[PDB]
Formats: C-alpha cells, structure tokens, sequence
C-alpha cells in the first residue's frame, strides 16, 4: 500500500496510517563523506546506532489564529542526548536527517500545513519599522533551540522572500482531511565537506498554516502539532573538551 | 596551445568550445553549453514514483 | 579484523550518493502526440494528490483531444551562461576635487555585488555559485567628457597593506596586481577567477564567525561569511600633486563559467542594506498588483 | 490523400457495430450440477449491486 | 569553428558561403547567394500551360 507506512531505525520505531509517500530532498539519500572529498587528516568517529535514532522534541498547539513557527539544524539536537555530547565535544560534524510531523484531527475538522525545508534559512529583521535602523535578530530569535520560535509576518516569512514559492524547496502538505503526517529525508547540504555544529546552522524548518483551522462548537479544540527527527550517517571530528556554545 | 586547467567548471561532467590566447584557461570566453536536464530531481522527488494514470493516494 | 556478523554485513561507509533522478538530453521542446477520446473506469489521470509534495504530471494527450505537432523551440536561451553572462552595474568611485568622502584623491572599495538592486536580486535567486568574472571600469567626468588624466587601479588580497594614502608606498605593487591607464583609452577590462576558501559563493550564511558570548557588540556577526570577503579595490590618480579634474568611476561586472545550486525564493521587497535581509517592517507590499473584486476583471 | 497524423490514425468511418454479447443455442433448460458447503472469507456470490 | 545555427535563411533550399567570427551565426557577412530563378509563379501561373505556336484561345 500506500497510506500506510513504518519507519525503524536504532531502537525506535514511527507507525502511521494516513501517510503521504516520503520526500527525499533534492532525490539524493544521505551518504558519508569520500576520501577524494575529505580534506581533515585525522579519522573521524561513527558512532552509528546511537545517534541515529527518532528523537521527540515538542509538542505546539494549533489554533485559529496562528501564524506559524521555525526550527533550527542542528540546534534542535546540540544538547539532547549522545548525539548532543558528540556535537559539544567535536569541532566538525556531517549529517543527514529525517523528519516527520505528527499532527492528527477528526474527519470533521478542516485545515492544512505546509511543512517545508529551506536551507541557509537567514531571518532578516523589521529594520525598526521605518527602515533607516540597522538592526540584527537577537539570540532568541536566530537560534530558538528545541522549543521552536513564532513567525511574526508568515507572509514574508520574516525575510522578505513570498511564502507563495516556497514549494520550490522540498515539502509536504498536512491537509486534514487526506494525511496526519508529513516525511522529508534530507541529504547533506553545504558548500564543506564538514562544519561547525554550534556556530552553524544548515537548514530550518517551517510550518505554517495556510487554510485555517475550523470546526463546529463541540468538537474537540486542543489540536496539537509534534516534530520528531533522526540525525542519519552522522560523523564527528577534532575531538577536544566539551563547549557551552 | 599547452595552459593550465584553471577554469570554473573543470571537474565537471559537461564540456565547453571555447577560444584562449593565454596560459591561464580562465581567461576564455563563456562558449556553448551542453543541453540536458534534470526535472524530476525538483517536480518528483519522491521515493516511490507512480504512473500518470493511476491515483496517487490508494 | 571483522568476525561478528553485524560488523561484516554493515553498510557503515558507503560514500556513494544514490540519485533517484538522472539528466537527458532536451534541445527543443517535446513534441505532441495524436491523441483521442477514453471512456472507460478505473483508469484517471485528471485526479492528483497535491499533498504528497510533486507536481501533477496531467498531459495533454490524457486530458483533450490533440494534434500531432513537431516542436523545434531550442531551449538554449534559457542556461545559466545565457542568463548570467551579461555586464551590469555593481559599484561606484567617486573623487571629487573638494569634500568629504574622498577628498584626498584615493578611494578603497571592498568588493561585492550586493550594493545593486538589479544584480542582487538575480544573482539571489540561488544559494551557492561557482563562476569567473570579468570586470569593466569606465571612467568619466560628472558632465561626462572624457579627459587626459593617468589612473592607477590596484587589486589588494585580504592580508595585505591597504595604501593609507596617495603618496603610500604600497603603491609600488611589487606582488600586487595594478593597471595603469588613461582617461583617453577605452575602458580596462581583467579576467578575475574563482577565489573562494571553499567550493562556492554562498549569498546567505546562517551562522557566526566566532564562538563566545553574543551580546549587542558581538551581533552584526550574524550572516557575515568570511569567505566571501575578496579583499578591496583601490583606486588613485598618479601624481605627487593634486588632480585637476573631478572623476567618477562606474564597475560593470559580467560572470561566466557559471554553477549554481539549491534555488530559494526570489526577493519581493526592497532592499536596504548590504549583506542583510532586513525589511521595512511597517511599510510590507504584496508581491502582485490587486484589483477590486475576485468575480470581475 | 492523407498526411497529417490524426487523419492517418483517425478512426472516422469505422460502420461496423462492436457488440459485446453473442447468441448462444439454448433448446432446453439449464441442467443443475452438484453443490457442496463452503466456508470461507472473500469470495462471496450473495451479496451484488443493483 | 563550432557556432549556433541562428541566422534567418537557416531552413533554406540554398546555401551561402560566409565568414563568421563569433559563436552566433546571424552576425557573418552577407556572402553569395545562388542564381536561381522561377519566372513562370509570376509570369504564366495558368492551369494548363499552351504552346508558343499555337493560338491561346481556340
Ligand atoms: C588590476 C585588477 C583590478 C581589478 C580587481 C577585480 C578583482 C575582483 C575580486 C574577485 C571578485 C569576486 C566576485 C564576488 C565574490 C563575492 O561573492 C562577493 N564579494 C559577494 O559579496
């Protein structure tokens, strides 16, 4: 079938029954780094299953009138589990993921999501409303962490840049009433073979809703959205002592 | 007619006719590409690719 | 030594990147195939699913009855050497005879294409590039006549002096590449290549360059990526003395042998700084034009 | 004379009725084979749709 | 000597003889073009053509 899907890998297991095929960004699975590409003398580490597992962050609530959030990679992860340690004691790092989010209703209530992936994802800020003030986004806001950060106008998604086309990035639409869940493998993405896990950041996520939610008075009004991912083919390298940030 | 490889797109899978009169292969003109294309890798990028004239969701 | 079976059977290592899509041929556009009427159950291709995340792939032939045409459109037009491979705009020098932005007769400009509306927006289309360039430095008057003054041009590479003033002694370019040239002469034209640290020009870099604590100082770091940092032009009128005619110089750049990777949304808004996306807030356009009423033209 | 695709692939003209039953010779009444039990999921003669 | 085929008498029954410098072919010289003539389009564009000798209308 179609609709129904399963994913396993290290010791954690994601079923669904309202799936929606799976999106492999840019049609290339995530691999490991060649010898003619590498360019670090000193072997790096693999730490295999136990860093490459499903892990569970948060959980946001949909409402009537929200506008939308964004999540940062690998800022998500630099402080959960082993894959955190490793991040916090290495000086390079390479990997993939795979992301899937839950978000389930009724056969009575309406609404979709548009779950997309933009790389080098730059947040730009108001300029001080009139524009003749060079501001920068705070810390809160270039690097939320795992708890996620609010758009403050989806249409420009804080950029500048028209929400209309970013289907031309890899994406997936949660519409309520064919799917309850969304899946995006992506490769590696970068111009280095390997970078920082603590000063950069690859991607980041966006869901927004783009038809409101709605339902009659009665039904059920807690409708809440989950984000589960798994680093894939992960290497770390420059081993020193561990770092805050 | 001996220079060096020192263009952008060397180590690429497409090759250029182009015009140099020095030693450095940058210098040349831009030429003629070649034409292929890859639409799929952003119109159907998915794992399991199903035909036009069956539902997509089954 | 491998001896435990889940060492022996891992598929740990393996470099190879498995594409699912492959590139063909495509010199004109595809020809149209005859085609008729269908009635039959089961079988429908007018029915899409736009949530699994790829277009619907409907033709023609499946959806109205057609003709057979022999299409020969070239699609040569549309590569990125035919789209990029043009000069444009990307900076100015001014050097007046009094004021105060070069009052001293020399002027450095730090070099990127940002400072242009016209080829920022193109070359933003994209998020990594890899291309030669090809520079132009016409040279002029403000009332535009054209006069007999000797210039010096000076490439300067991050790391080296920058001339502090017009009778600095860096001028004597014993490593550094310089052009000299009059006024009288058709514009300079260099052939500059790829100088980046690392395999591509990336136009939008989500990070910082530095660990450590950031506070207010500490926070233009944000999307400032050092290995787009080429180093400086400089700039100056060959001479102990001063000049005798104001001169304004124009920099027309045109790129070629061009890649490019991983497109992002094009810009809908204007711009107002260098190498930062910020908006005017209070002042957000739509994309398009608008009209009063969804049933009415 | 004929040149263009869809008048060479054309289906113009085709007098002849496709019929999709036949007559069969019938002088008597249908004989009744021998039945038995059967237990069983998926194959279900009873249940139709008018 | 490798160009685009982009002048305007490409898709043509005769052939010049040009000199081009640039990858795009519509900037070469105008050349020689071949002496063929069709007089008869203009001149005679009856049905069924008649004899000198004879008498048009009989
Ligand atoms: C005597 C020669 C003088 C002419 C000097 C021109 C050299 C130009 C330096 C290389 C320019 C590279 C093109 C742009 C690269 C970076 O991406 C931009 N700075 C973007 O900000």
């Amino acid at each position: 079938s179609d609709r129904v899907a399963q994913l396993t890998i290290g010791n954690s297991t994601i079923t669904t029954q309202e799936a929606a095929n799976i999106i492999v960004g840019y049609g290339e699975w995530p691999s490991y780094c060649s010898d003619s590409d590498a360019t670090a003398v000193d072997k790096p580490t693999r730490p295999d299953v136990s860093v490459n597992r499903f892990y569970t962050l948060d959980t946001k609530l949909w409402e009537k009138s929200s506008k939308g959030w964004y999540w940062k990679f690998p800022d998500v992860l630099t402080e959960t589990g082993v894959f955190g340690q490793n991040a916090q004691f290495h000086y390079l790092y390479r990997s993939g993921f795979c992301i899937h989010v839950q978000c389930n209703a009724s056969k009575f209530h309406q609404g979709a999501l548009l779950v997309a992936v933009l790389p080098e994802y730059v947040i730009g800020s108001v300029a001080g409303g009139t524009g003749t003030e060079d501001t920068h986004p705070p810390y809160k806001q270039t690097q939320p962490g795992a708890d996620g950060f609010e758009l403050q106008h989806p249409y420009v998604l804080d950029a500048g840049i028209p929400i209309s086309q970013l289907t031309v990035c890899p994406h997936q639409w949660i519409n309520l009433r064919t799917n309850n869940c969304a899946t995006i493998i992506v490769p590696y993405i970068n111009a280095l073979p390997f970078d920082s896990a603590l000063n950069h950041c690859n991607f980041g996520l966006l869901v927004v809703p783009i038809s409101p939610l709605d339902y009659d008075q009665g039904a059920t009004p807690v409708i809440p959205i989950t984000i589960t991912l798994a680093p894939m083919c992960s290497e770390f390298a420059g081993l020193r002592q561990a770092v805050t940030q | 007619s001996h220079e060096n490889s020192n263009s952008a797109t060397e180590g690429s899978t497409i090759n250029y006719t182009t015009i140099n009169y020095y030693k450095d292969s940058y210098a040349a003109t831009a030429g003629k590409q070649s034409l292929k294309q890859d639409p799929d890798k952003f119109a159907n990028p998915v794992k399991d690719i199903f035909t036009e004239m069956a539902a997509p969701l089954k | 030594g491998d001896r435990v079976a889940d060492v022996i059977e891992s598929s740990i290592g393996d470099s190879v990147s498995r594409a699912l899509t492959r590139a063909l041929p495509a010199p004109t556009g595809q020809d149209t195939q005859v085609s008729s009427h269908r009635l039959d159950t089961g079988k429908v291709p007018a029915l899409q699913a736009a949530e699994i995340g790829a277009s619907s792939n409907a033709s023609d032939e499946s959806m109205i009855e057609t003709r057979c045409v022999l299409n020969s459109h070239s699609t040569a037009e549309t590569t990125l050497d035919s789209f990029f491979s043009r000069a444009g705009l990307v900076g100015e020098i001014d050097l007046p005879l009094e004021g105060t932005t070069n009052p001293n007769g020399y002027a450095n400009w730090d070099i990127d294409i940002t400072g242009y509306a016209q080829m920022r927006r193109k070359v933003e289309l994209f998020t990594y590039m890899r291309f030669d360039a090809e520079f132009t430095f016409v040279a002029c008057t403000p009332t535009g006549q054209v006069v007999p003054q000797l210039l010096q041009y000076m490439f300067v590479p991050p790391g080296a002096p920058e001339p502090d003033s017009r009778e600095s002694l860096a001028w004597q370019t014993a490593t550094n590449p310089s052009v000299f040239v009059k006024l009288s002469d058709p514009p300079a034209q260099v052939s500059v290549p790829f100088m980046s640290p690392a395999s591509a020009y990336q136009w939008f870099y989500d990070g910082y360059p530095t660990f450590g604590e950031h506070k207010q100082e500490k926070d233009l770091e944000y999307g400032a990526c050092p290995n787009n940092m080429m180093g400086t032009f400089s700039v100056r009128t060959v001479g102990t003395s001063k000049s005798k005619y104001p001169l304004v110089i124009r920099i027309y750049m045109r790129m070629k042998h061009v890649r490019a990777w991983i497109p992002r949304p094009m810009r809908n808004q204007n711009y107002l700084f260098k190498a930062n996306p910020n908006y005017a807030g209070n002042f957000i356009k739509p994309t398009g034009a608008s009209r009063t009423a969804i049933t009415t033209l």
